[PDB]
């Protein structure tokens, strides 16, 4: 963290200006109230206005002039990994949790394969909301979230 | 090297070979040899002159005694 | 069973290939192959290509004895012929292999000695041991 | 149609091609040539003689003018820093 | 009619899916770009 | 000097090339 | 398996997912029936057709609506050629680029642009039509083929009249096709192209259907057209020599040949396919029986010769479909090397950028085709040789010195690959140790192509001479004293040939024997061979057959194609590099108002290209520059491509160099891990066959190695040209 | 030469032997199962190791076993 | 992907904090993290009895020599 945020920033300010000054040469050759030109101003505005944010929710930007995430925990940067890692995962549980549903309801009769390859049942009864609550797997997990098939 | 381990390239070996045009033994003469040589890289000259190597005498009873090691071995 | 033996019997007619025997025949060992044909027929034979296959005992010389059986099973398909081949070596001699017992190895025979079967089923089989042997005895 | 057990030769392909030639001979010429060139008939003798004849290679490297073996002067680079 | 559903349920359903997702994401992007962070 | 010796180091190829193929065809 | 009900039958392993689409078109294995077949593959091709037609569409469409065409019409010399729009989403909007003409779009190497010029489009209203009727014609091909297969399917008998299809093919198709070109082209592209060359504007061009009807405005111009009646019913023509002509060479305004030139080419194309139409027996009498003049050619050599050829070539696909791909292939690449040397379109030669792109296009489908010939020649050896019933003679005796010819051919690729190769390897010795003198070189012992270089003398002495009708030269690498330059670019000049361009063409010599080394070996040897006498039982498409004999790895002929597309891969990929180096160096730059002419990399092809380190640095390393520095800028997309290739190539290696059993382990401990978490899939998975792992290994390999020059060169021309 | 094994694990289905091409294999009497037969190898000197015969085997893991030993020409496949 | 588009400020460039939080630890006094060697109170640094630490963290702290690099994402 020698990182000094960028607001206070030379590096990440000066590279804001860079930028749009090279959107603003292209337009000079196409003339207003034409199509390109609009496209180049819509680009221009993104490009001031995400330069803008970053310097708003905080974002330390190293020497280099460019914003360095931190990740150690700390809760002045939780939005940069913590809050967008809790939201993974929260998804990455809902379609690991949905898909093992769906291969266990089918196993019991039936030709298993066919419903793999093909799915004419769609989230089954009703399967994929039943994600929504995946954490409560935990309370699967104390019963038989596991098989005791091969070691425990 | 010793005299100005700064500024001198340790030497390796000679080169030797009839293939060699005489743009290169011209180019490979280097370190204040008389001929065409290797720089070395092994970082051999740094070694043995830190532990206390200052003369080409004592490289060679070294070489004598480690040829000497190398038989009753 | 008494092996029949082959003498003297005419070859199919087929003008010559660079697949033929080579050497080896002359230094280690050749293999001959023969069958009867109801029929002047023509066949692929291995190492090149049609032959007309002749009627009567026809008599035919190969190599690595691989080649008469891929032969002899085709012979035995499509048309219903039997065969049988043999080595020759390069000094005469007489050994006679296939069908042997005079009977396909497919079907079961009555004399035949088994040869490398082990009664103690796979998976038994042990560890080394820097003893001679590998295990699978 | 011509395989024979009695002779395995021309059964197979045994036979010397007709590039063979058992004809007679060459000019007396040889009786000259067979009285010199006796020594490297030897074997072994002449394998020797020809790995000592390696002592030519020394001798023709050992003395030899015109091989780059000289710089052949000039002032060397130091040179990326010295 | 039975046999379009089936048909439309093959691998195509990963096109329509992967389809449908993208649209989502990409409207996602849409009306908030250039994000580095979750702040709220 | 050192113009006698990388040569027999190539003599030296030349025997053992010759011993070894002796030796591996008897 | 949808084609096979045993195939269908159910799925227990992944296996059955990946054979379902490798044996998808493999018809003959789904029937014995030819004439199921037959009318499947028929069908087959209305598919295409409709494909292809609807790519038409496309292309039509998008020059209409989001190209600059118009644009560039006015301004050919710099504008560049733009079509296509990228949406601005997540940062895209950088791949729009300045393109001339006010307009943002990726610049394009297909070559429509120069194409709709030549036929003398001038309006989107033009391009739109065009657009329509082509997707009308998709309709039309789509809808054909499931009306020939399930309401109206043609008999074997049908197909098996091949003299009648070869009389229409080459005369209702060509013969006819090239003539109504040829008329278009005296209507409407001459005139109107010439009133381009005047630089009279296209909304101040009048209609194309304005010329056709009152002679008056073509007249003008042209004035041959004058007479109602036409010197064409008096039989004397020479009267007409205006709209065409032999001139040849190259128009020194547009830098494309004389259209003056290409319609009394179709014009006599057109009935030397409508005389050789009237070849072949059908019903009415006059004509020939192919079988019967197949039969007559017999020899001392080939004994029976042909006989039984129509035969075969009238009950095996495969044994049609190796012809002509072998042709077709090969087609591609002589089209490749006359469009480059004989520029045919308008202001193609000066756009550098198309002319690489066009080139290179062509090798790579014109070497694919030819190595699908290997494959499919094999297939005939595997399935649908039979000499009990259709001997042939000729593929007889073939098969009886099948050892001679590739142990031949195996010799002729060794002295080859150390005559071509070998010379650099000496040239990077020599150079390395100081020595230039002892080089292969034209300033030190130089090896002149003498032969090449007299053969083009006699082209450039050609006119007046040997070809008093042509006034000028076939084309300008022929010249010997003249050069075009349209804009400030050069169009085409003279090139030379020395001791650096005796080297590569021996290059090309050894890559193309070597392949054919490969796929002949896995052809003859598809059936039987002396390590394996019944191979043809194994199939086309298997393994191996054991590590028995001391290893049988690769000894089907779809191992030998496997093995064959590397090299034409390695072939090409070097023909494609003698291609852009040797026209940037001595052929594409600028010239000046004194006449002088700087070239791109300038002339260091002669005496940089006859050493190895002096392709892998003054060609590889310096012009990548372009593609290695293009972040940020308009051609964004051909960086990461560049660098996305090389990851789907290493990528390969991983599938080449190793097997499935260590795999299939691996994923035992992966499906222990799921059946301890209850998710384990009822389909088993499985690792990929043998062969699929090298089919997979190939693939990837052709494409991240073409893709990665692909975005080479394309990054290099646009930068530069 | 090659090694080559058989188990009592066998059900007699003959379809190694009928895979060989080269003749390694036979059938022998046997009271150890319904088919009441068994593979036999008593012509290892021609076996060239292939394994044709254990893609042909049915049997929970192989009844035959080929075991890639000392090479010779007959197991090297040479035809010269 | 963003440099291609010219966006190099939408990057993911993560700041290697456990690993300079070892620095710190070691002696050297860039980034703010006041950890052992490099602290306010603690019974690390002074048990250096100077010895080895002022010969070290002067080595430590030296811009110069490879003795614990600068690092970054
Ligand atoms: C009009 C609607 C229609 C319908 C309902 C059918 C229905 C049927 N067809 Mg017919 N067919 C049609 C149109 C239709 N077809 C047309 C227009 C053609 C001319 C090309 C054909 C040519 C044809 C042949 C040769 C055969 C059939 C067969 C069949 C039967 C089996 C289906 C099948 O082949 O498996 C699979 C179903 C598919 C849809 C496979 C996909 C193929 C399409 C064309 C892919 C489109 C190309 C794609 C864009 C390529 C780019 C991909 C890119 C994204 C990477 C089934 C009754 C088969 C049969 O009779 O069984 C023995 C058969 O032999 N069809
Ligand atoms: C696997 C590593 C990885 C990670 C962690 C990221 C992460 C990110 N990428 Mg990158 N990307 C990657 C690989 C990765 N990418 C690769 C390999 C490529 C090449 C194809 C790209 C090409 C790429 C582009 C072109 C862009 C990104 C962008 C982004 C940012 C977009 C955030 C967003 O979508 O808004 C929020 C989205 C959601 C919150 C969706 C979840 C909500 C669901 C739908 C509903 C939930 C309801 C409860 C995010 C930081 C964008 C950016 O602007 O960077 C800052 C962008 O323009 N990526
Ligand atoms: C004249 C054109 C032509 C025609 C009509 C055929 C027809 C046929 N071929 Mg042949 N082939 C050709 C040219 C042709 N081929 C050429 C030029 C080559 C040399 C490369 C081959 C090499 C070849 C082999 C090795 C085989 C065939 C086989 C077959 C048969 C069935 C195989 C199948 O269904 O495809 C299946 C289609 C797939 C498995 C799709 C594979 C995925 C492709 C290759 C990826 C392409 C990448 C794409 C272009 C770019 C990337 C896109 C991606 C990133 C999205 C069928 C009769 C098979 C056969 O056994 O014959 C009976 C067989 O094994 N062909
Ligand atoms: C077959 C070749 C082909 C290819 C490779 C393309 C490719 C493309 N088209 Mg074109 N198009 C084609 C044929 C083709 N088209 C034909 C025959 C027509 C006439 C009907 C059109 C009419 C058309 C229009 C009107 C547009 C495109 C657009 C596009 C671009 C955006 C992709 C898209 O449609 O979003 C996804 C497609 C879907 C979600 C529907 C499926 C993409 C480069 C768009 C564009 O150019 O962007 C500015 C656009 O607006 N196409
Ligand atoms: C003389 C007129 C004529 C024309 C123009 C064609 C044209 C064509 N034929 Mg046909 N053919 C003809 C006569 C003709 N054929 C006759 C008399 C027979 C009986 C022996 C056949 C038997 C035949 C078979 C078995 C096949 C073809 C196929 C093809 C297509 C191959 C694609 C191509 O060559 O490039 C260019 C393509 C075009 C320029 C498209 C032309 C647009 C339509 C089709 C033209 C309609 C004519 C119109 C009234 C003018 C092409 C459309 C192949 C095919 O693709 O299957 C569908 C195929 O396998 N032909
Ligand atoms: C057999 C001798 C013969 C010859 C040499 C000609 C020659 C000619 N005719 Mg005549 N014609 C003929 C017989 C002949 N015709 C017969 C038997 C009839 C039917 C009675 C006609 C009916 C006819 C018409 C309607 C026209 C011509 C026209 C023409 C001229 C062609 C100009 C054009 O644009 O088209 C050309 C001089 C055109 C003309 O008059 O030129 C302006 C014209 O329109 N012809
Ligand atoms: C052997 C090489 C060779 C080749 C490839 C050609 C090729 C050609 N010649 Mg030449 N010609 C040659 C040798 C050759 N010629 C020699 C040695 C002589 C001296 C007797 C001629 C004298 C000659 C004359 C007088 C003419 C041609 C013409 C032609 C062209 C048309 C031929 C034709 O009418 O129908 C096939 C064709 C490009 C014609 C031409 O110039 O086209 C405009 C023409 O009138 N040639
Ligand atoms: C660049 C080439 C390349 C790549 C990318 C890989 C990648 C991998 N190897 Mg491999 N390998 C290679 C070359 C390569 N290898 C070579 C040359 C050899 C010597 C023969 C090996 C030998 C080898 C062995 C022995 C093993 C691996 C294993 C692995 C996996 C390690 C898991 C991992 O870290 O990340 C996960 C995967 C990736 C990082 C790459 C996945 C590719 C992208 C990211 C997927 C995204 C697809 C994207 C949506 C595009 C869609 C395409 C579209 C057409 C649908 C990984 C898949 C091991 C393994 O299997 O572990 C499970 C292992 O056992 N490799
Ligand atoms: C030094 C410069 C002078 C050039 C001469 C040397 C260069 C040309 C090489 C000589 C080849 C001899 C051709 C004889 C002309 C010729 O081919 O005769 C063809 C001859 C004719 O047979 P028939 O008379 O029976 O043919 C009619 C019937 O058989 C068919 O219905 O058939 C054979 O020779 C069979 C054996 C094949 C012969 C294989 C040799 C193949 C050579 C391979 C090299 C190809 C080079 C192509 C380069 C473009
Ligand atoms: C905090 C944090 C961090 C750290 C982390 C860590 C270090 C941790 C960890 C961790 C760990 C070390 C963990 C572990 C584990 C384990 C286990 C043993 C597992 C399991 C599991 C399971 C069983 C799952 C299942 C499932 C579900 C539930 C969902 C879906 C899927 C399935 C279905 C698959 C960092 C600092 C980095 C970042 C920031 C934040
Ligand atoms: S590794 Fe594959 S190709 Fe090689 S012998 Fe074994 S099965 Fe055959
Ligand atoms: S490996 Fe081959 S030769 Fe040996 S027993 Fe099996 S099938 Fe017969
Ligand atoms: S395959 Fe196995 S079970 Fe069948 S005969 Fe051979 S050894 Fe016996």
């Amino acid at each position: 963290s020698g990182l000094t945020p960028c607001k206070e920033s030379k590096q990440f300010a000066k590279r804001e200006k860079q930028s749009i000054k090279k959107l603003e040469s292209s337009l000079k050759i196409y003339a207003a109230d034409s199509a390109p030109a609009l496209a180049i101003n819509a680009t221009i505005e993104k490009t001031k206005r995400r330069f803008d944010n970053y310097a708003k929710q905080g974002l330390l930007c190293g020497a280099d002039g460019l914003p360095h995430l931190i990740v150690s925990g700390d809760q002045r940067h939780w939005g940069e990994f913590i809050t967008p890692g809790i939201l993974f995962l929260y998804i990455a549980g809902w379609i690991g949790w949905v898909g093992r549903s769906y291969l266990i309801a089918i196993r019991d009769e039936k030709k298993p394969t066919q419903k793999e390859i093909i799915i004419d049942v769609p989230l089954a009864s009703r399967l994929v909301f039943r994600g929504f609550s995946w954490p409560i797997a935990a309370y699967r997990e104390l019963l038989n979230g596991e098989l005791v098939a091969k070691d425990v | 090297w010793v005299q100005d381990p700064f500024h001198v390239r340790p030497i390796a070996h000679a080169i030797w070979d009839p293939h060699f045009g005489q743009p290169a033994v011209e180019a490979f003469t280097r370190g204040g040899a008389l001929g065409p040589v290797n720089n070395a890289y092994s970082g051999v000259y740094q070694w043995w002159y830190t532990i206390g190597l200052r003369t080409n005498e004592d490289l060679y009873t070294g070489a004598i005694f480690l040829l000497f090691l190398s038989f009753i071995s | 069973t008494p092996p029949e033996l082959d003498p003297n019997t005419p070859s199919p007619i087929f003008g010559g290939s660079t697949g033929g025997l080579l050497r080896k025949a002359q230094v280690e060992e050749f293999y001959v192959i023969t069958w009867e044909s109801p029929k002047e027929q023509i066949f692929e034979m291995p190492t090149g290509g049609a032959a007309i296959m002749r009627e009567g005992p026809n008599l035919l010389k190969l190599a690595r004895k691989e080649q008469c059986l891929a032969l002899g099973t085709r012979l035995r398909s499509k048309y219903k012929i039997k065969y049988q081949f043999y080595r020759v070596f390069p000094s005469g001699e007489v050994q006679y292999l296939h069908p042997k017992d005079g009977v396909y190895p497919e079907k079961v025979n009555p004399g035949r000695q088994g040869v490398g079967v082990n009664f103690r089923s796979i998976g038994k089989n042990v560890s080394p041991i820097e003893v001679k042997f590998t295990g699978k005895q | 149609y011509f395989d024979l057990e009695d002779i395995g030769n021309t059964t197979g392909q045994w036979d010397l091609y007709g590039s063979d030639a058992p004809s007679p001979y060459s000019p007396l010429q040889s009786k000259f040539f067979e009285t010199f060139a006796a020594p490297f008939t030897k074997r072994g003798l002449l394998l020797k003689f020809l790995i000592l004849g390696g002592g030519s290679t020394l001798a023709y490297f050992s003395t030899t003018a015109s091989g780059d073996i000289l710089p052949i002067v000039k002032g060397p680079q130091l040179p990326p820093k010295l | 009619r039975d046999l379009k559903t089936y048909l439309s349920v093959a691998p195509v359903a990963s096109t329509l899916w992967f389809a449908a997702l993208a649209g989502l994401l990409i409207e996602i992007n849409r009306l908030f770009p250039d994000a580095l962070t979750f702040p709220f | 000097p050192s113009l006698f010796v990388p040569l027999v180091g190539l003599l030296f190829p030349a025997v053992a090339m010759a011993s070894l193929f002796l030796h591996v065809e008897k | 398996g949808h084609f096979s009900r045993t195939i269908a039958k159910g799925p227990d392993t992944t296996t059955w997912i990946w054979n379902l689409h490798a044996d998808a078109h493999d018809f003959d294995s789904h029937t014995s029936d030819l004439e199921e077949i037959s009318r499947k593959v028929f069908s087959a091709h209305f598919g295409q057709l409709s494909i292809i037609f609807l790519w038409l569409s496309g292309m039509y469409f998008h020059g209409a609506r989001f190209s600059n065409y118009e644009a560039w019409l006015n301004d050919p010399t710099h504008i560049r050629p733009s079509a296509q729009v990228v949406w601005p989403i997540v940062g895209q909007e950088i791949l729009n680029g300045d393109v001339g003409g006010g307009f943002r779009g990726i610049q394009i190497t297909s070559g429509f642009f120069q194409i709709w010029r030549a036929s003398g489009i001038t309006s989107e209203l033009q391009l739109y039509c065009t657009a329509i009727g082509a997707l009308v014609f998709a309709g039309l091909m789509l809808f054909a083929g499931w009306f020939h297969y399930h309401k109206a399917a043609p008999k074997l008998a049908w197909f098996q009249d091949v003299e009648s299809m070869l009389n229409h093919h080459l005369a209702g198709l060509l013969g006819l096709g090239s003539l109504s070109w040829a008329r278009h082209q005296v209507h409407v592209s001459l005139p109107i192209n010439q009133f381009l060359n005047a630089g009279v504007d296209p909304k101040e061009i009048p209609l194309p259907h304005e010329f056709i009807l009152n002679r008056d405005l073509l007249a003008q111009l042209y004035p041959s057209f004058a007479e109602g009646a036409t010197p064409f019913f008096t039989l004397n023509w020479s009267k007409y020599a205006d709209f065409l002509t032999f001139r040849g060479g190259l128009d020194p305004l547009t830098g494309g040949l004389w259209l003056t030139d290409i319609a009394h080419h179709h014009l006599a194309i057109a009935i030397l396919f409508l005389i050789a139409g009237h070849m072949y027996r059908t019903n009415w009498g006059i004509g020939h029986g192919i079988k019967d003049i197949l039969e007559a050619h017999k020899g001392p050599f080939t004994g029976q010769g042909h006989k039984g050829l129509y035969e075969i070539l009238t009950t095996s696909w495969h044994a049609q479909l190796s012809i002509n791909l072998a042709m077709l292939g090969s087609l591609t690449i002589v089209v490749a090397q006359h469009m480059y040397s004989m520029p045919p379109y308008p202001y193609l030669a000066t756009d550098y950028a198309t002319q690489l792109s066009l080139f290179t296009h062509h090798m790579w489908i014109g070497g694919f085709l030819i190595v699908g010939a290997a494959a499919h020649a094999a297939i005939f050896m595997v399935r649908d040789y039979d000499p009990t019933t259709r001997y042939n003679d000729l593929l007889d005796r073939v098969l009886r010195h099948r050892d001679a010819i590739i142990s031949h051919l195996n010799w002729v690729c060794i002295f080859l690959g150390f005559h071509s190769f070998g010379l650099y390897i000496h040239n990077d010795t020599m150079s390395a140790l100081g020595r230039p003198q002892d080089m292969f070189s034209d300033t030190a012992i130089q090896l002149q192509p003498v032969f090449a270089q007299w053969i083009q003398n006699t082209h450039a002495l050609a006119p007046g001479t040997t070809a008093p009708g042509a006034t000028a030269s076939t084309s300008l690498t022929w010249g010997g004293g003249d050069l075009v330059a349209v804009g400030n670019k050069v169009a085409l000049l003279p090139i030379p040939l020395g001791t650096a361009d005796f080297l590569v063409h021996h290059i090309h010599a050894f890559t193309i024997h070597v392949t054919v080394l490969i796929l002949l070996k896995g052809v003859l040897f598809a059936r039987s061979s002396r390590l394996i006498p019944d191979k043809a039982n194994l199939g086309f498409r298997f393994p191996c057959d054991g590590p028995g004999r001391g290893g049988t790895c690769q000894v089907s002929a779809w191992d030998h194609v496997f093995l064959g597309l590397f090299w034409m891969y390695n072939s090409i990929s070097v023909v494609i590099f003698h291609f852009s180096w040797k026209m940037q160096s001595d052929v594409w730059g600028s010239i000046n108002d004194q006449g002088v002419v700087t070239h791109i990399t300038g002339g260091n092809f002669a005496q940089s290209s006859i050493t190895i380190n002096g392709w892998l640095r003054d060609f590889l390393w310096a012009q990548a520059s372009q593609v290695i520095q293009s972040y940020g800028s308009s051609l964004s997309a051909y960086g990461l491509f560049f660098l996305g290739a090389h990851f789907v190539w290493a990528f390969s290696l991983m599938f080449l160099f190793s097997g499935r059993g260590y795999w299939q382990e691996l994923i035992e401990s992966i499906v222990w891990a799921h059946n301890k978490l209850k998710v384990a899939p009822a389909t088993q998975p499985r690792a990929l066959s043998i062969v699929q792992g090298r089919a997979v290994g190939v693939t990837h390999y052709l494409l991240g190695g073409i893709a990665t020059t692909w975005a080479f060169f394309l990054a290099r021309i646009i930068a530069v040209g | 030469s090659h090694s080559v094994k058989i188990y009592d694990t066998c059900i007699g289905c003959t379809q190694c032997v009928r895979a060989c091409p080269t003749d390694v294999l036979e059938m022998i009497p046997w009271g150890g199962c319904k088919a009441k037969q068994i593979a036999s190898a008593p012509r290892t000197e021609d076996c060239v190791g292939c394994k044709r015969c254990e893609s042909a085997c049915p049997t929970d893991f192989l009844s035959v076993r080929v075991y890639l030993w000392h090479e010779t020409t007959r197991s090297m496949g040479l035809a010269y | 992907v963003m440099l291609a588009f010219g966006t190099p400020e939408k990057q993911i460039l993560i700041e290697p904090i456990f690993a300079q939080w070892i620095q710190s630890a070691h002696g050297k006094t860039s980034y703010g993290f006041d950890v052992l060697l490099s602290s306010t109170n603690s019974p690390a640094l002074n048990a250096g009895r100077s010895i080895w630490l002022p010969g070290w963290l002067n080595a430590i702290n030296e811009n110069s020599n490879s003795l614990f690099l600068t690092i970054g994402p």
